RNA sequence: UACCCGCAGAAGAAGCACCGGCUAACUCCGUGCCAGCAGCCGCGGUAAUACGGAGGGUGCAAGCGUUAAUCGGAAUUACUG
RNA sequence: GAGACACGGUCCAGACUCCUACGGGAGGCAGCAGUGGGGAAUAUUGCACAAUGGGCGCAAGCCUGAUGCAGCCAUGCCGCG
């Protein structure tokens, strides 16, 4: 059982791109159900008109996937006149489809934490210059490290520095998401127009 | 006696010309390395188009010393500058392929009998 | 203009540089073909344009048009330049010529076949 | 040995480029702003002499296109001007 | 010796390539061929000094590998196919 996460995009074309992007996820859709694959939708970032689709991105859940896809990935084209301009003369219209990557998203474990008693650095008093209470969690593969000495009571110190780690590292989690989507980005612009490996004539809409 | 902060010349064409000890290798505590010892040592400055570039880690065989080495006559060979061969990190061969200067038969041995070969003198 | 004028400081001859630089007064300057792709005409031509890019010996970097229908080139390959500009491709000046030091012909093409490389097909 | 004298047979030897205009020379079949691009102006988005093949013409040929490269045309460093 | 401070003459220093018992020694194709390399690219480790005349000698003789020249190549050009 493979998983597979693709994109289909307009590129950087107008309101034909994006109806060309809804009738071939349509098609698409019905190609993968008939091969029996399952799917979800992750998102459906709408166009600038009616029935125009700008971008959609698909989960493949499903076996023998690497020939399903091998027939899509690349570009398609449709060949038809513009259905917005009545006089416009170009007639070659492509979207493209890629294969995205995803990470390996694990749950925090406790067992990587490693704790340290030393001395809060005050100016100070005489008490706190004996005080153990500062706890520092440090992670031990990612080498993250945040110290709690915001109460005197050690067990609150240990409970607050593991929640620290926990919320700074949902901040190093969170900065990978947006990093991949910087490089889904680049996607919309690397559609190329040409040698197409699917074609689509006329509103028939027939495969070719 | 090479310590560590000793400086060194450079016996071969290895392109450098200073080296600096970092460590005398073989031993807990150990403080002197004489002739036919294997060091630790740093490139200091070198020619502009060499086999080696400055601030490397590298290793290093003692071949000339002030000190000088015993025999058992007796006798005692000293010389005017500490010098050295480079060798390489992990198979402890020498780098270059030109020696300068003499060398003594401390060498002599199984590891360094390229060495004693490429000297032109030997003491 | 006048004659005083023209003796104190003479006629000052234009002066012309080429257009295909990186010849380096050789008709070629040879290089590797670091990475290959198809880029896009402006206006007002619209197709797939099929290139090059190149790497010069001494350092610098150029970017070559392959001709013809049908290419079999690919990366970590060495190839020459003949000459000739692409405007509205903009950034080409030189032509792939058709089997020079990795490239063949144009496959089952039947007149002009000088400049496109084919050798003689016959009968 | 240059060269001089006999043998056989068209044999053992005809190919190459461009082609809308500049510039001598454009019809068709395939395709459809795709495949194809030059020296410039510019062709191809269903009717193409500008793309490919066929074909055709024209002109050359032990050579054509590209530079390294020059001069000219350029009176576009101009004393002649 | 007349002659530069010197191609194949001398001495010293230097880098590179070789022979050695380790003490020490030898060498210079930008002469004709040739090899490796570089290039986008250019010939065969051929012969007669028979001639030239440099050269050296009275000369024979010979360096001669410049010369006479070869073999090869569409390289520039010329005339041939
Ligand atoms: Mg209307
Ligand atoms: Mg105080
Ligand atoms: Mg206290
Ligand atoms: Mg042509
Ligand atoms: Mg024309
Ligand atoms: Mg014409
Ligand atoms: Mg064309
Ligand atoms: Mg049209
Ligand atoms: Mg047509
Ligand atoms: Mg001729
Ligand atoms: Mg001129
Ligand atoms: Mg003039
Ligand atoms: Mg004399
Ligand atoms: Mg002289
Ligand atoms: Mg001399
Ligand atoms: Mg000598
Ligand atoms: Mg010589
Ligand atoms: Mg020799
Ligand atoms: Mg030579
Ligand atoms: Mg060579
Ligand atoms: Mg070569
Ligand atoms: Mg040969
Ligand atoms: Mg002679
Ligand atoms: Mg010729």
């Amino acid at each position: 059982m493979e998983e597979k996460i693709i994109q289909i995009t307009a590129g950087r074309g107008p309101l034909e791109c994006q109806w060309v992007v809804a009738k071939v996820l349509k098609t698409f859709l019905q190609e993968a159900t008939q091969a029996g694959i399952s799917y979800t939708i992750l998102s459906r970032e709408e166009g600038d008109a009616n029935l125009t689709v700008k971008s959609v991105t698909l989960q493949l859940k499903g076996k023998e996937l690497a020939s399903f896809l091998k027939t899509w990935l690349g570009t398609v084209c449709w060949v038809g006149k513009s259905t917005f301009r009545k006089f416009h003369q170009r007639s070659n219209w492509y979207i493209g489809v890629f294969e995205l990557d995803q990470l390996q998203r694990q749950l925090f474990s406790e067992r990587d934490v490693q704790f340290q008693t030393t001395r809060s650095q005050g100016n100070g008093g005489q008490n706190v210059n004996k005080v153990n209470s500062a706890v520092r969690a440090t992670h031990l593969p990612t080498g993250i490290s945040v110290l709690a000495q915001d109460s005197r009571s050690q067990l609150d110190n240990k409970k607050l520095a593991l929640a620290r780690l926990k919320e700074k590292l949902a901040e190093m989690e969170l900065q990978q998401l947006a990093e991949q989507a910087q490089n889904h980005w680049n996607n919309h612009t690397q559609v190329q127009r040409g040698n197409p490996v699917r074609t689509f004539k006329g509103t028939d809409f027939k495969s070719t | 006696m090479i310590q560590e902060q000793t400086m060194l010349n450079v016996a071969d064409n290895s392109g450098a010309r200073r080296v600096m000890c970092i460590k005398v290798l073989g031993g807990s505590h150990r403080r002197y390395a004489g002739v036919g010892d294997i060091i630790k040592i740093t490139i200091k400055e070198a020619i502009p188009r060499g086999k080696v570039k400055k601030g490397d880690v590298l290793k290093a065989v003692v071949v000339r010393t002030k000190k000088g080495v015993r025999r058992p006559d007796g006798s005692v060979i000293r010389f005017d500058g500490n010098a050295c061969v480079l060798l390489n990190n992990n198979s402890e061969q020498p780098i270059g392929t030109r020696i300068f200067g003499p060398v003594t038969r401390e060498l002599r041995s199984e590891k360094f009998m390229k060495i004693i070969s490429l000297a032109p003198e030997v003491l | 203009a006048t004659v005083n004028q023209l003796v104190r400081k003479p006629r000052a001859r234009k002066v012309a540089k080429s257009n295909v630089p990186a010849l380096e007064a050789c008709p070629q300057k040879r290089g590797v073909c670091t990475r290959v792709y198809t880029t896009t005409p402006k206006k007002p031509n619209s197709a797939l344009r099929k290139v090059c890019r190149v790497r010069l010996t001494n350092g610098f970097e150029v970017t070559s048009y392959i001709g013809g229908e049908g290419h079999n080139l690919q990366e970590h390959s060495v190839i020459l330049i003949r000459g000739g500009r692409v405007k509205d491709l903009p950034g080409v000046r030189y032509h792939t010529v058709r089997g020079a030091l990795d490239c063949s012909g144009v496959k089952d093409r039947k007149q002009a076949r000088s400049k496109y490389g084919v050798k003689r097909p016959k009968a």
